[PDB]
């Protein structure tokens, strides 16, 4: 049925089963109270409400019921896409790999949308996939973060650049950080700067 | 920068995707607009 303007957009959030494709998006607290069931696809459908300094923008981010597990994703999943976020687990080697399977799947559908590659999980200690093994943003005009869907950090990084890209506004602002499920575990915050100093180093290094 | 209530179809309640009016049907998850 029509629902009863505002700035939204469809996000694909895409990845292999068990990166944290849902744990990620079930932290913002108002997109999971008012999330939408979509029986007919499958689908969980949350709205995520970033406050701008022009003004509110809603990404509504599709997340799957699994099914990722089993092979690749229906048309109707992935049409009028406006935005992606493709996750794979740093601890996963495996769904590193798979990252480019990922991103031909969504370019075939939705071609160049703006697409942030996420690598989860980076509150474990014994990491797998680093910094400097982290290439496949470099080749396809991918913006990478490392995040930690549990300990909400990096969060906002991937849902600001989409914001700017898609706004077309290099200089938009989130004035506040949107209500968060609190971290469950700790991003240990030693750990956060080398990895962020290790991406400085591979972005700079000549 | 410019707000976009001034900056700037219709929505389909089952799955939010923003529809063109020519179309009676959501191209995503074939709800009905009625
Ligand atoms: N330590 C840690 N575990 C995570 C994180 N994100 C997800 N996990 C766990 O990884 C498992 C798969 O998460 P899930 O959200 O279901 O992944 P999906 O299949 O990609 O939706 C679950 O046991 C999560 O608790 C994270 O940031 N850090
Ligand atoms: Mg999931
Ligand atoms: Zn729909």
């Amino acid at each position: 049925s029509m629902a009863a303007p505002q700035v939204q957009f469809k996000l694909v959030l895409v990845g292999d089963g068990g990166t944290g494709k849902t744990t990620f998006v079930k932290r913002h607290l108002t997109g999971e109270s008012e999330k939408k069931y979509v029986a007919t696809l499958g689908v969980e459908v949350h709205p995520l409400v970033f406050h701008t300094n022009r003004g509110p923008i809603k990404f509504n981010v599709w997340d799957t019921a699994g099914q990722e597990k089993f092979g690749g994703l229906r048309d109707g999943y992935y049409i009028q896409a406006q935005c992606a976020i493709i996750m794979f687990d740093v601890t996963s080697r495996v769904t590193y790999k798979n990252v480019p399977n990922w991103h031909r799947d969504l370019v075939r559908v939705c071609e160049n949308i703006p697409i942030v590659l996420c690598g989860n999980k980076v509150d474990i200690k014994d990491r797998k996939v680093k910094a400097k093994s982290i290439v496949f943003h470099r080749k396809k005009n991918l913006q990478y973060y490392d995040i930690s869907a549990k300990s909400n950090y990096n969060f906002e990084k991937p849902f600001l650049w989409l914001a700017r890209k898609l706004i077309g506004d290099p200089n938009l602002e989130f004035v506040a950080m949107p209500a968060l499920a609190p971290p469950e575990v700790v991003m240990d915050p030693a750990l956060a700067a080398q990895y962020e100093h290790d991406l400085e180093v591979a972005q700079t290094t000549a | 920068g410019v707000e976009f209530g001034e900056s700037l179809s219709w929505q389909c309640d089952t799955c939010l995707l923003q529809n063109k009016v020519t179309d009676n049907k959501c191209i995503a998850c074939q709800a009905a607009k009625l």
